[PDB]
């Protein structure tokens, strides 16, 4: 009967690429989501054992529902297979593979007068502009409000130096107080951040590094990071404030990100930065 | 001067076509109309030549009024060619009406062919009748007037092929951004130019003196229709070395990638040539200085720049950049850590003062600090006199740190050297900052005809150097324009920002140099 499922699952590969030729659509990344409403039933079973054939022969991929709220909607059809209820949905681009920082970062935990968290990435782009003792003291001072007030790093328990190199403490939390080692790690980034990868062009002044990375927020829950402001910060990353900038979700360039984006959809995901003639 | 020019009667109009950007060509016909205009209290008429719905778009136009903004050009009326669409049709059926013009179906390439060979067309003869049925035709759009067009009857033996029945009307089923679908026939530039010309009240036309053989055909046209005459007054050219002006030829540069935009500094655009620091009073001090001139020279760049350092330099504040990789630190152990007012300009004292800081760490260029021999006396520029003691020096040779003694008694400053500094102090901590500097995007100054500027490209026409700047860049803005001492002149291009929350750092203050006319 393995060869009935699979000639089922067959039949919404061949309702799948039906719909591919009626978008006039040629193999363009895309991907399909799907839903069998008859949940669990007999053909949303085939569809999931059947998903890695249904990849290899559909060259795009395919994952259920719901569509990302972000994605262009190539088509949508329902119709029927053995007694469930089947939704295709074609989206333009490939998916969305959440990555790392690019950067070394540190985590802050900044105890003054209360606790504040945060992060400090120690390089931007990747490559250029490494961090200090003394510049990451100046950075946590602009950024959380602090004054050079007998501002003390600590890694853990021990006290750094100007000599300490910051790099090598890249995935670790510092403790920022007023001189008084603390007691008491986390592992994920304190803070939202996007990966940034250009692709175009070349970075300027003087910056080289062609990956970087942006918070989404300093310290944490303060300081939402808005479109435009992406788009301004991205421009300062690699020194490109001239030019004019198109911010894409793949690196195909198809999925375009828009003033209408969700900045909490881009998260850990590598924005793909495009740079354009200045033209009218 | 201008011939038949009175005080309050002198009339001028730019009209450029929003096909594109301005550039410095565009830019002189502008100033120059404007310089009529302001001497004669004259009016200036701005003037979108739309005659065609096609070479045209909503984008230029205001593109295009930014420039006439950016060059501080205020036109005393806006007009448009459409805004006569009907009169000049009315004129063109009065020229058919009286044998002065006819239309031909010809095909276009057969006609440049009979126009080359001084060659009548079958139809220059028609009646009045046929000319008035075809005529029909194009204005109705249908696909026979399609291949019609109506064509002056001058010439066809003149030496002056612009007067070898030139083209007047076209018929473009095209839909016109202002008039719509209300007419399906355009007039050409030759034939509208005169007529708008004469309708708006032009006294005198600016054309540059490559117009000249149309100047024949212009007044053909006026006199043909009976018409006000206005005054064409022809200037040169700007033939600018290193420099090409064509937007085909500007578009490959873009189309490359070998500048960043229409505003690059490296473009001839106003927008460009504005990024570069050149300012308007320096454009418009260089335009005067020539005038109406009908020589076409091969312009040099550097002698607009000279007019151009002769405006800023009485005005642009003094401030500090060194160079950051080769800096070296100098111990000034009696100095105390203070801060002192001193003039922002070394002869204008209405620029105002800056204040500089003091302090026992400073830091002066490598270049200066390899010239220094110990006990010499070195003035450091707005401090005084110091008296080098040790230059200490690494395994290599190399300075990497220089001793001092105060001695700001000794007021000597004959035979001093005097370099620059900045103190390291936490209380005005230095600005990150680029500097940039541009070259001419063609290597050879003077292309002689038949040669193509794209074998002399210049693929290394951009430079930037990280420096360690004055303080006081903090605060300047897109658009100023200050001295580096013993630098030279530059324009802030993007100001420096503080350390952002999203990427950890501070962007540098961007400084462009202002080419002096060396």
């Amino acid at each position: 009967q393995s060869m009935v499922d699979e000639g089922v699952a067959r039949e919404v590969i061949n309702r799948i690429q039906k719909l591919r030729k009626k978008r006039n659509l040629v193999p363009d990344e895309i991907t399909v989501y799907y839903r069998s409403h008859p949940e669990g039933d007999y053909l949303d079973t085939v569809i999931k054992e059947h998903t890695d054939f249904i990849f290899a022969t559909i060259k795009a991929a395919l994952k259920p529902y719901p569509v990302p709220t972000s994605k262009e909607v190539l088509i949508q059809e329902t119709t029927q297979l053995k007694g469930s209820e089947l939704e295709i949905t074609l989206v333009r681009g490939g998916l969305c593979e959440r990555v790392g920082p690019a950067c070394s970062y540190v985590n802050l935990k900044v105890c003054v007068n209360t606790e504040q968290d945060g992060v400090l990435l120690l390089e931007n782009p990747k490559g250029d502009n490494t961090l200090n003792l003394t510049g990451l003291v100046d950075a946590v001072s602009c950024i959380f409000g602090l004054k050079n007030s007998k501002l003390t790093v600590f890694n853990g328990k021990t006290e750094l130096i100007n000599k300490t190199d910051l790099l090598s403490l890249s995935g670790k939390t510092l403790h920022v107080t007023t001189g008084s080692a603390p007691a008491l790690s986390p592992d994920a980034l304190l803070c939202q951040y996007i990966n940034l990868q250009l692709v175009n062009a070349k970075p300027q002044e003087c910056q080289k590094g062609t990956v970087g990375t942006l918070l989404m927020e300093n310290p944490v829950g303060q300081n939402g990071l808005t479109y435009h402001g992406l788009l301004h910060e991205t421009a300062k990353v690699f020194g490109l404030r001239s030019r004019r900038l198109k911010l894409f979700l793949d690196e195909a360039e198809t999925q375009e990100i828009t003033k209408d984006i969700s900045m909490k959809n881009l998260n850990m995901k590598t924005v793909y930065v495009s740079v354009i003639p200045t033209t009218a | 001067e201008l011939p038949g020019a009175e005080m309050g009667k002198v009339i001028v109009r730019f009209p450029p076509e929003a096909s594109g950007y301005l550039h410095i060509g565009h830019a002189k016909a502008a100033l120059l109309n404007q310089h009529y205009q302001v001497n004669f209290k004259g009016k200036l008429i701005m003037r979108f030549d739309d005659t065609n719905p096609e070479k045209e778009k909503e984008d230029f136009e205001k593109v295009i009024l930014e420039d006439v903004a950016m060059l501080h050009i205020k036109p005393d009326q806006f007009t448009y060619t459409s805004d006569h669409f009907e009169t000049i049709m009315k004129y063109a059926e009065q020229l058919i009406q009286e044998g002065k013009a006819y239309v031909d179906d010809t095909p276009a390439e057969q006609m440049k062919a009979e126009r080359e060979q001084r060659m009548e067309s079958k139809h220059r003869n028609n009646c009045v009748n046929k000319n008035l049925q075809m005529w029909e035709e194009m204005k109705k759009g249908t696909e026979y007037g399609q291949t019609c067009c109506l064509r002056a009857k001058i010439d066809m033996n003149s030496n002056n092929g612009c007067m070898r029945d030139p083209t007047l009307y076209r018929c473009k089923n095209q839909p016109h951004p202002r008039t719509g679908t209300t007419y399906k026939v355009y007039p050409t530039y030759d034939f509208a130019c005169p007529i708008v010309d004469s309708i708006e009240g032009v006294t005198h036309a600016l054309r540059t003196t490559e117009y000249h053989d149309r100047d024949e055909q212009f007044y053909w046209i006026i006199e043909a229709l009976g018409i006000r005459k206005p005054y064409i007054w022809e200037y040169s050219r700007l033939n600018l070395n290193n420099t090409v002006l064509s937007k085909r030829k500007l578009m490959w540069f873009v189309n490359e990638g070998l500048v960043d935009g229409w505003d690059d500094p490296r473009f001839p655009t106003v927008r460009g040539v504005l990024r570069r620091g050149m300012t308007v009073e320096g454009l418009k001090q260089f335009i005067a200085a020539q005038g109406s001139s009908r020589s076409v020279v091969n312009m040099e760049w550097d002698k607009i720049w000279s007019f151009n350092k002769k405006v800023i330099d009485p005005v642009a504040p003094r401030y500090t950049a060194l160079l950051k990789d080769a800096v070296v630190p100098v111990n000034v152990p009696e100095a105390q850590e203070e801060m002192k007012e001193v003039a922002k300009h070394p002869k204008n004292a209405d620029v105002g003062l800056k204040p500089v800081w003091y302090g026992s760490k400073v830091l002066i260029e490598g270049a200066d600090a390899e010239t220094l021999t110990e006990g010499e006396v070195v003035t450091f520029i707005n401090w005084g006199n110091i008296i080098i003691t040790k230059l200490n020096r690494n395994s290599s040779g190399k300075i990497v740190s220089i001793d001092t003694k105060l001695n700001l008694d000794n007021k000597d400053f004959k035979k001093t050297t005097k370099i620059t500094w900045l103190a390291e102090t936490p209380r005005a901590p230095l600005i990150p900052t680029v500097c940039v500097n541009y070259e001419h995007l063609i290597t050879k100054p003077v292309l002689g005809k038949d040669e193509d500027f794209k074998q002399y490209i210049n693929r290394n026409s951009k430079q930037e150097e990280l420096m360690l700047g004055d303080p006081c860049l903090k605060d300047l803005k897109k658009g100023d324009i200050i001295q580096l001492q013993r630098r030279g002149f530059f324009i802030c291009d993007q100001p420096y920002e503080p350390v952002s929350p999203y990427s950890c750092k501070e962007a540098p203050c961007i400084l462009i140099y202002i080419p002096d006319g060396h």
